[PDB]
């Protein structure tokens, strides 16, 4: 569905300007509620907390077809120099700053010590800080040629603890979806920092579910004190 | 029924049957009372509370057919002829037709399609400009009356990045006076609303009897002349 179709369906479902009591929204309010419904729905889908679906990020074909258009791949070889880490062999990499959740995260290694295995792809294991001390020396869950520990730190950074030098850092995350903005908003206004029209980038399959959730949010907004 | 029939039946209903007959009315007086009755009937019938039935402009077939001959459609002229101070920075000033009595429907044709104009009140203006958006809904536009001289000037507020192509106004034309005879005189030309020539009732014949009855009632109230009659029959001026 397009922005015009989004607005028209929103009005039709809300029974705007009908004879019965009803609710009429501005295009800014329609955009706000559509964006809120979109982001709520995709977060609930990713966490598997939607009772209707009850499935996780890629647990079935339906959810794949829903959130296929947020999956973005990223590559980086630059390392942030001045930072204080929890180990000597700690390197820091920037995050793209539009990430929502990291779903695939792997690290290529370039070191002489692992001879004839150079350029080995290594599995970045997100490790909590409780386990870090007892995982540094762990030969089965600690850093090694086939495994790297990533700890999240401030300023959108990723502290990669490896026994070998880390050359490249690969990611595949869920991106910020573009907001659903149905009209070029006036000066000052914006949704997610976007002022112009913005079409939903997901598939049309989930557009109608987003519309239903946005409508429900609208009625909740108008009918939370009565 | 033409002006001659108004005057003749006015005499018949006023003083040709009454027992202790009163002095007959001059044609200027009859024309005055007929015009006043015309405006009074129009104002009574436009507002539901103004008449005994509780029915307004379009609340029954009779009320439709009453104003059928008084409805007119025109266009507002863009008021870029001279500079002016608009209350709202993003409002385009338009001038309504001179012969305007009441506005019942307005519409504006923009590049984004036709949009119905909603006349927003001053309290609704204050409420709506307190919200973050400050623009109309999708298929409507907003309107407020601005500095008007000799004719109504109107401020149209549309959504951003929209240009107005035309501004049609379905209004009720100002009724023309009912004048029985050429009021030209050597002693001085008298006029009802600026016209001394004969002027027929330009409304449907369905309400000609109604206007005549109201004229007779006003004539007899003036004849009585006490404060009571004037006060109770002024309640229907509205």
């Amino acid at each position: 569905m397009t922005n015009k179709e989004f607005s028209d369906g929103f009005s039709t479902l809300l029974n705007s300007f009908g004879i019965t009591p009803n609710i009429t929204l501005d295009e800014y309010e329609k955009s706000t509620f559509l964006t809120n419904a979109q982001e709520q729905l995709i977060i609930d889908i990713y966490s598997g907390r939607n009772i209707i679906y009850g499935k996780s990020f890629e647990q079935t074909e339906e959810i794949r077809r829903y959130l296929s258009n947020l999956v973005e791949t990223y590559e980086t070889s630059t390392k942030v120099t001045g930072k204080l880490g929890l180990s000597k062999d700690s390197v820091f990499f920037e995050i793209p700053q539009d990430t929502w959740f990291i779903t695939y995260e792997v690290a290529f290694l370039k070191d002489s010590r692992l001879g004839c295995l150079d350029g080995i792809e290594a599995s970045v294991v997100p490790l909590p800080q409780d386990d870090l001390y007892r995982a540094k020396d762990n030969p089965f869950r600690g850093p090694s040629k086939d495994r790297v520990l990533r700890l999240d730190i401030k300023s959108d950074l990723a502290e990669l603890i490896s026994k070998y030098n880390v050359d490249k850092y690969l990611m595949r995350y869920i991106s910020q979806p573009t907001p659903i903005i149905l009209v070029d908003l006036p000066d000052g206004l914006s949704i997610n920092g976007v002022s112009t029209e913005s079409e939903c980038e997901l598939n049309p399959v989930v557009h109608r579910a987003i519309l239903e959730r946005a409508v429900q949010l609208a009625i909740i907004s108008k009918t939370q004190l009565t | 029924m033409n002006v001659n029939e108004f005057s003749n039946e006015f005499d018949v209903l006023y003083n040709n049957i009454m027992s202790n007959a009163a002095p007959g009315l001059n044609e200027y007086e009859k024309s005055v009372l007929l015009t006043k009755a015309q405006e009074e009937i129009v104002k009574n019938y436009f507002e539901p509370a103004g008449n005994k039935y509780g029915k307004g402009l379009d609340d029954s077939p009779k009320r439709q057919i009453d104003f059928s001959e008084l409805i007119k459609v025109g266009e507002g002229v863009l008021n870029t002829s001279a500079p002016t101070i608009t209350f709202d920075k993003r409002a385009k000033v338009y001038d309504l037709p001179a012969d305007l009595f009441l506005v019942i429907n307005e519409a504006v044709d923009t590049n984004a399609g036709t949009k119905q104009i909603v006349p927003i009140s001053y309290s609704d203006y204050t409420r709506l400009m307190s919200r973050p958006y400050k623009e109309p809904v999708k298929y409507q536009a907003w309107r407020i009356i601005t500095t008007s001289i000799n004719n109504i000037s109107v401020e149209l507020i549309v959504n951003s990045n929209e240009t107005i192509t035309d501004y049609k106004v379905r209004y009720i034309r100002r009724p023309a006076p009912i004048i029985t005879t050429n009021l030209s005189s050597e002693y001085g030309d008298v006029t009802i609303n600026g016209v001394s020539t004969v002027s027929e009732c330009e409304l449907n014949p369905i309400i000609h009897s109604e206007i005549l009855q109201r004229a007779v009632e006003l004539a007899k109230a003036a004849y009585q002349g006490d404060l009571q009659a004037s006060v109770e029959l002024g309640q229907r001026s509205e």
